[PDB]
RNA sequence: ACUAUGUUCACG
RNA sequence: GCUUGAGUCUCGUAGAGGGGGGUAGAAUUCCAGGUGUAGCGGUGAAAUGCGUAGAGAUCUGGAGGAAUACCGGUGGCGAAGGCGGCCCCCUGGACGAAGACUGACGCUCAGGUGCGAAAGCGUGGGGAGCAAACAGGAUUAGAUACCCUGGUAGUCCACGCCGUAAACGAUGUCGACUUGGAGGUUGUGCCCUUGAGGCGUGGCUUCCGGAGCUAACGCGUUAAGUCGACCGCCUGGGGAGUA
C-alpha cells in the first residue's frame, strides 16, 4: 500500500511511504552481491562531471539478469527482494536445474510463481521470448535493442513497452516517452510490465530524504555571482537573459539530439 | 406472417441465415417488427442472433465493405 | 398493512352499499360476529351466516329501502391509534338517538341506548347513523 | 447463488428431515451459507452496490429470523448460534 | 442502395435510398441530440399518435357533408 | 459442467492443419469428464466482409460440455494463436443436434 | 437573419 | 395453539439489474504515400479560417480514443439515481406452476447508516469527437451574447471525496374494499397443433372513461374514491432557505 504518515513533526507530516508488504525482510543472497563505490559525480580526472551527487547510504550491487540466457527450464520465484540500486523491485529466481539469479519484478508475481523462458514457452507476464514469437499489440518490458545483449528499454518501476507493429526482421515498439524506435525482431523482450508501479507515489517529505538517496542541494543560477553562472548578479532579483545551462547552451525548448547514426530506426520522434 | 409455425415455439439461432436472411433488408439493417408481424420475445432473439451472425461474418454489418 | 380489522368490516359495508351490492364476504372474528348480530338485530343489516370450518369467511347481506341503501353513514370511532372509552353518562347518542352507536362494555357488545339503562359504559366502537 | 445440493445438505441436517424445509432455524441457516459465500464475492467487485442491497436484505432478513427465536426459545437460539458461529 | 435498373431506363427511381437511410444520417446524427430531449420529443410524437387514433375512432360525427 | 458452443474460424493455407487443430482441443475436453456431443466441420465458407483483408475462412463448429477451467483454457488457445480468426463461445441450454 | 423603449396618479 | 399475513424449499420463463474481463463493425480525427487542379469551408448575407509549399475531392496503409446505426416500442429491468453492439466469468432480485414446511416470525420508522444524474474536487493515467473559459470574424446604436472559424479545463478509465437537481407520477410507505373499455408486455393451465387456434386464470404496464371525490383543472381498481397503521411536512408574501 501507499501509506501517508502522521505529522508528529515537521519534516514527518508530508512522508508518504509505499510499503509493499509482499517483499522478504532479511539478508541478501551473497553470491549474486558485490560492493558499489560511489564516485560523488567525479571521473579520471577527479572533477565534478554531474554535479548533485555525493553522500547518500552505502548500497552493494546486485548481479541482476537482462540477458536471461537460460533457454527451455523452468524457474520457480523465491522471494521478492528490495533493491537499493534500481527503482523496481527484484525476485530470487532459482532455475529447476540449481542455479538462482535476480530478475527484475514484473507487476504480476509472487513467491511461488512459474517462469520459463528461450525459444517456444508460454505467452505468459514473466516469461522472456524473442520480439518475433511475442504477439502484436502486446504488454513488454526488459527490452534489448540488439540481439544476444541484456536489456535496455522499459527496466523502471512501472515502466513498459508496447509492441505496435511487425515488419519482417524488424518490430516497431511504442516506447513510454511516446518515441515509437524500430528494433530487430531477434531480440528479447521480458512479457508484461515492470513491478512496483506505486513507487512514482512517493513523496520523500523532508530534505534529508532526498540527502540519504545521494542526491545534495541544487543551487540555482540566479542565486550566484555573473562569473558563477550566466544567470547571475543584479542588485534584488533580476533575471532578464534567456534561460541557460551553467555553460551557455539554451535549456527551454532547444534539440540536442545530434546521433545521425541511429535516426534511422526512431520511426517517430516523442511528444 | 408471425413466429415459426404453428407447433414451432423453438429458439431462433445465429448458424442458419436462410430464413434468418428475410428479416433483414437488402442494405443490411433488421427489419422492425411492425413490418415483419413477429412477438416481441421472437423479435429480441431474432434480433441478437442476427449481431451473434454478423460478428462471425454469416451475414454482414451493411453493404460497403 | 392491516392493523384495525373492524374499520376494514365497516368499510366493506359502506363500500358494498355505494356500490349497490347485496352481499359482503370477508374473514370472520369474535368481534366481527358481535359488531354483525348488532347491526342485524336492530335493522341495518337483513341476515348474516359464518360458513367455514378452518378458514371461515362471515359474509353480510346489505339492506335496501328505496334506490337509497340503509346504513346513511358510518364510520369507526375507537380506532387503534386512539382508543376512546367513554363513561356511563358521557355516552354518546348518534343523530340525537335515532342513530346507534355499537359500545364493547364489560357484559358483552351491545348498543349505546342498551347501555345507558343496563348501567355502564365502554370503549365505543363505532358511529352509525 | 446456492445449488440444489448445497440447499438439501442444510435442509436435511439442521431441520427434522428433507420434507421440514421452513423453520427458522433451517432458514437463517440459508442465509448465513449465502452470505459467506457472497464475502468472496464482494472482497474484490467492491462496486457491486446493486448486489450489496440483495445481501443487506439477507443480513437484515437474519437478524429479524433470530430476534424472533431469541424471544420465542432462548435454549434453541444459543444452541444455533454456537454451530453456524453468528454473533461475533 | 446499389441500383442498376438493367440497361434501357436511367431515370434515377432510387427509392431505395429514400426509404431507407438518409434521414437517420442526416437530421439526427448532424447536430446534438441532447439525451433527454428524444425522450421528450418521441413521447409527444407518440402522445400524438394515439391522440389521433383514439379521435379517428370518434371522428364518425353528424357531419352532414 | 456447463455446455458451450464453440464456433472459430480458420485461415484458408492453415485449413490443412485443422484437421491437427480438432484433435488436440478434443483431447484437452474430452479427458475431463465432459464429452464432446457434435463436432461437424463447416468447411471453407465465403465471408461476407473482408476480415484481416481476405475472404474464405474455414469455419469449425464443436459444442461441447467441459468445466470452466478447460473451457477457458480452450478460450486462450484461440487469442494467442495466429492461425485462428475470431472465435465465440455460447452458453448451456441443453445439447442439441443438427442445424446449419 | 438582427429589430430597443413607452414618466405619475386617475376615469371605468 | 391455528392459518388466510409473513417467510423457506422445488421447478421453469423474461429482462439495456449489477460488477469484472475480452472482442466486432461503421464512422470521425490525425499520421504516410498515390492521383489531381483551383478552390474548399461556411452563411440570412459575408468575413475570420484552410489552399499553387499543390488544399478540397479521391484512393491505400496505419495509429488512436470515445460511442454503439438498424432491431427499439407510451417495450423491459432496477429502491431510487439509473441501465442498450456481441461473448464468456462471478452475481442480486422478479414472476409464474402446483405442493410441502415454519406458525404472526409482521407494518411503519425520530435519531442512525447505505446508495444517490449532471456539474464539481483530489491523485494517477487518457484525450478522437465534442466543448465552459478564451481568441478572432460577423451581427448591433453597444453585443462581455445569439450565428461563423479556431479552441484549453472538462467529457473517458482506476482509486477516494462531493451529496445536490423541475432527484417529478411536483402525488410518503404498507394493507383492505368499491361499475368498465381498448392495448401492450411477460407468465401459466384446458381443449383439436385438429391451419399464424380458442377458452381460462396470474404479475407488470399505456390510454379513455362511471359512480365518488376536487376550488377548478382533473383523478378515477397503478384514486387525488372509501377506511386503517405509522412517518415526514405545512401555517400570508417579501426578509430567507439568508444571517
Ligand atoms: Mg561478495
Ligand atoms: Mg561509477
Ligand atoms: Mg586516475
Ligand atoms: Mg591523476
Ligand atoms: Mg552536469
Ligand atoms: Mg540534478
Ligand atoms: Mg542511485
Ligand atoms: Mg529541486
Ligand atoms: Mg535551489
Ligand atoms: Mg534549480
Ligand atoms: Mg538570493
Ligand atoms: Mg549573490
Ligand atoms: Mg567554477
Ligand atoms: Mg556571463
Ligand atoms: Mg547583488
Ligand atoms: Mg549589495
Ligand atoms: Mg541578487
Ligand atoms: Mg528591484
Ligand atoms: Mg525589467
Ligand atoms: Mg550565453
Ligand atoms: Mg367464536
Ligand atoms: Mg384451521
Ligand atoms: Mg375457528
Ligand atoms: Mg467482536
Ligand atoms: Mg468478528
Ligand atoms: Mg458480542
Ligand atoms: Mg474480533
Ligand atoms: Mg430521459
Ligand atoms: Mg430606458
Ligand atoms: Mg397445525
Ligand atoms: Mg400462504
Ligand atoms: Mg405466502
Ligand atoms: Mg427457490
Ligand atoms: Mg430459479
Ligand atoms: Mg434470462
Ligand atoms: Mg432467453
Ligand atoms: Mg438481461
Ligand atoms: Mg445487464
Ligand atoms: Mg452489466
Ligand atoms: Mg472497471
Ligand atoms: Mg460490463
Ligand atoms: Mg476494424
Ligand atoms: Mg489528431
Ligand atoms: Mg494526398
Ligand atoms: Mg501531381
Ligand atoms: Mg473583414
Ligand atoms: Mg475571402
Ligand atoms: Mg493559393
Ligand atoms: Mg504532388
Ligand atoms: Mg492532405
Ligand atoms: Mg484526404
Ligand atoms: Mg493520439
Ligand atoms: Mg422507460
Ligand atoms: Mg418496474
Ligand atoms: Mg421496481
Ligand atoms: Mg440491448
Ligand atoms: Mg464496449
Ligand atoms: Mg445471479
Ligand atoms: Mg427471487
Ligand atoms: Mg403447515
Ligand atoms: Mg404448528
Ligand atoms: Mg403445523
Ligand atoms: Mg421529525
Ligand atoms: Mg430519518
Ligand atoms: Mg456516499
Ligand atoms: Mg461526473
Ligand atoms: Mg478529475
Ligand atoms: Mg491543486
Ligand atoms: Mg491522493
Ligand atoms: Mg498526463
Ligand atoms: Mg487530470
Ligand atoms: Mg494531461
Ligand atoms: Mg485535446
Ligand atoms: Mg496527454
Ligand atoms: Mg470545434
Ligand atoms: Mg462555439
Ligand atoms: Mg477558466
Ligand atoms: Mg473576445
Ligand atoms: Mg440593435
Ligand atoms: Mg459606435
Ligand atoms: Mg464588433
Ligand atoms: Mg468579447
Ligand atoms: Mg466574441
Ligand atoms: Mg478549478
Ligand atoms: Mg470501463
Ligand atoms: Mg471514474
Ligand atoms: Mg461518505
Ligand atoms: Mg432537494
Ligand atoms: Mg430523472
Ligand atoms: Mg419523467
Ligand atoms: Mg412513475
Ligand atoms: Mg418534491
Ligand atoms: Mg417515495
Ligand atoms: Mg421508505
Ligand atoms: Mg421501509
Ligand atoms: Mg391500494
Ligand atoms: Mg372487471
Ligand atoms: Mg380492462
Ligand atoms: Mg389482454
Ligand atoms: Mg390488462
Ligand atoms: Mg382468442
Ligand atoms: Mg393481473
Ligand atoms: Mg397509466
Ligand atoms: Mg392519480
Ligand atoms: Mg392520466
Ligand atoms: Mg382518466
Ligand atoms: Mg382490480
Ligand atoms: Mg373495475
Ligand atoms: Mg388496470
Ligand atoms: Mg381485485
Ligand atoms: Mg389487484
Ligand atoms: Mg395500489
Ligand atoms: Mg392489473
Ligand atoms: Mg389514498
Ligand atoms: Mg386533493
Ligand atoms: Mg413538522
Ligand atoms: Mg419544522
Ligand atoms: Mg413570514
Ligand atoms: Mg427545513
Ligand atoms: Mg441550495
Ligand atoms: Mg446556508
Amino acid at each position: 500500500a501507499v501509506v501517508k504518515c502522521k505529522p508528529t513533526s515537521p519534516g514527518r507530516r508530508h512522508v508518504v511511504k509505499v510499503v509493499n508488504p509482499e517483499l522478504h525482510k532479511g539478508k541478501p543472497f551473497a553470491p549474486l552481491l558485490e560492493k558499489n563505490s560511489k564516485s560523488g559525480g567525479r571521473n579520471n580526472n577527479g572533477r565534478i562531471t554531474t554535479r548533485h551527487i555525493g553522500g547518500g547510504h552505502k548500497q552493494a550491487y546486485r548481479i541482476v539478469d537482462f540477458k536471461r540466457n537460460k533457454d527451455g527450464i523452468p524457474a520457480v520465484v523465491e522471494r521478492l527482494e528490495y533493491d537499493p540500486n534500481r527503482s523496481a523491485n527484484i525476485a530470487l529466481v532459482l532455475y529447476k536445474d540449481g542455479e538462482r539469479r535476480y530478475i527484475l519484478a514484473p507487476k504480476g508475481l509472487k513467491a511461488g510463481d512459474q517462469i520459463q523462458s528461450g525459444v517456444d514457452a508460454a505467452i505468459k507476464p514473466g516469461n522472456t521470448l524473442p520480439m518475433r514469437n511475442i504477439p502484436v499489440g502486446s504488454t513488454v518490458h526488459n527490452v534489448e535493442m540488439k540481439p544476444g545483449k541484456g536489456g535496455q528499454l522499459a527496466r523502471s518501476a512501472g515502466t513498459y513497452v508496447q509492441i505496435v507493429a511487425r515488419d519482417g526482421a524488424y518490430v516497431t515498439l511504442r516506447l513510454r516517452s511516446g518515441e515509437m524506435r524500430k528494433v530487430e525482431a531477434d531480440c528479447r523482450a521480458t512479457l508484461g510490465e515492470v513491478g512496483n508501479a506505486e513507487h512514482m507515489l512517493r513523496v520523500l517529505g523532508k530534505a534529508g530524504a532526498a540527502r540519504w538517496r545521494g542526491v545534495r542541494p541544487t543551487v540555482r543560477g540566479t542565486a550566484m555571482n555573473p562569473v558563477d553562472h550566466p544567470h547571475g548578479g543584479g542588485e534584488g532579483r533580476n533575471f532578464g537573459k534567456h534561460p541557460v545551462t551553467p555553460w551557455g547552451v539554451q535549456t527551454k525548448g532547444k534539440k540536442t539530439r545530434s546521433n545521425k547514426r541511429t535516426d534511422k530506426f526512431i520511426v517517430r520522434r516523442r511528444s | 406472417f408471425c413466429r415459426f409455425t404453428a407447433e414451432g415455439v423453438q429458439e431462433i439461432d445465429y448458424k442458419d441465415i436462410a430464413t434468418l436472411k428475410n428479416y433483414i433488408t437488402e442494405s443490411g439493417k433488421i427489419v422492425p417488427s411492425r413490418i415483419t408481424g413477429t412477438r416481441a420475445k421472437y423479435q429480441r432473439q431474432l434480433a441478437r442472433a442476427i449481431k451473434r451472425a454478423r460478428y462471425l461474418s454469416l451475414l454482414p454489418y451493411t453493404d460497403r465493405h | 398493512s392491516m392493523q384495525d380489522p373492524i374499520a376494514d368490516m365497516l368499510t366493506r359495508i359502506r363500500n358494498g352499499q355505494a356500490a349497490n351490492k347485496a352481499a359482503v364476504t370477508m374473514p370472520s372474528s369474535k368481534l366481527k360476529v358481535a359488531i354483525a348480530n348488532v347491526l342485524k338485530e336492530e335493522g341495518f343489516i337483513e341476515d348474516f351466516k359464518v360458513e367455514g370450518d378452518t378458514k371461515p369467511e362471515l359474509e353480510l347481506t346489505l339492506k335496501y329501502f328505496q334506490g337509497k341503501a340503509v346504513v346513511e353513514s358510518i364510520q369507526r370511532v375507537s380506532r387503534p391509534g386512539l382508543r376512546i372509552y367513554k363513561r356511563k353518562d358521557e355516552l354518546p347518542k348518534v343523530m340525537a338517538g335515532l342513530g346507534i352507536a355499537v359500545v364493547s362494555t364489560s357484559k358483552g357488545v351491545m348498543t349505546d341506548r342498551a347501555a345507558r339503562q343496563a348501567g355502564l359504559g365502554g370503549e365505543i366502537i363505532c358511529y352509525v347513523a | 447463488s446456492l445449488s440444489t445440493e448445497a440447499t438439501a445438505k442444510i435442509v436435511s441436517e439442521f431441520g427434522r428431515d428433507a420434507n421440514d424445509t421452513g423453520s427458522t432455524e433451517v432458514q437463517v441457516a440459508l442465509l448465513t451459507a449465502q452470505i459467506n459465500h457472497l464475502q468472496g464475492h464482494f472482497a474484490e467487485h467492491k462496486k457491486d452496490h446493486h448486489s450489496r442491497r440483495g445481501l443487506l436484505r439477507m443480513v437484515s432478513q437474519r437478524r429479524k429470523l433470530l430476534d424472533y427465536l431469541k424471544r420465542k426459545d432462548v435454549a434453541r437460539y444459543t444452541q444455533l448460534i454456537e454451530r453456524l458461529g453468528l454473533r461475533r | 442502395i446499389k441500383v442498376r435498373e438493367n440497361e434501357p431506363f436511367d431515370v434515377a427511381l432510387r427509392r431505395f435510398k429514400r426509404s431507407c437511410e438518409k434521414a437517420g444520417v442526416l437530421a439526427e446524427v448532424r447536430r446534438r441530440e441532447f439525451y433527454e430531449k428524444p425522450t421528450t420529443e418521441r413521447k409527444r410524437a407518440k402522445a400524438s399518435a394515439v391522440k389521433r387514433h383514439a379521435k379517428k375512432l370518434a371522428r364518425e360525427n353528424a357531419r352532414r357533408t | 459442467m456447463r455446455h458451450y458452443e464453440i464456433v472459430f474460424m480458420v485461415h484458408p493455407d492453415q485449413s490443412e492443419q485443422v484437421p491437427g487443430m480438432i484433435e488436440r482441443y478434443t483431447a484437452a475436453i474430452t479427458g475431463a469428464e465432459g464429452k464432446i456431443h457434435r463436432l461437424e466441420d463447416w468447411g471453407r465458407r465465403q465471408l461476407a466482409y473482408p476480415i484481416n483483408k481476405l475472404h474464405k475462412a474455414h469455419y469449425v463448429l464443436m459444442n461441447v460440455e467441459a468445466p470452466q477451467e478447460v473451457i477457458d483454457e480452450l478460450e486462450t488457445t484461440f487469442r494467442f494463436n495466429d492461425a485462428v480468426i475470431r472465435s465465440m463461445v455460447m452458453r448451456t441450454k441443453h445439447a442439441v443436434t443438427e442445424a446449419s
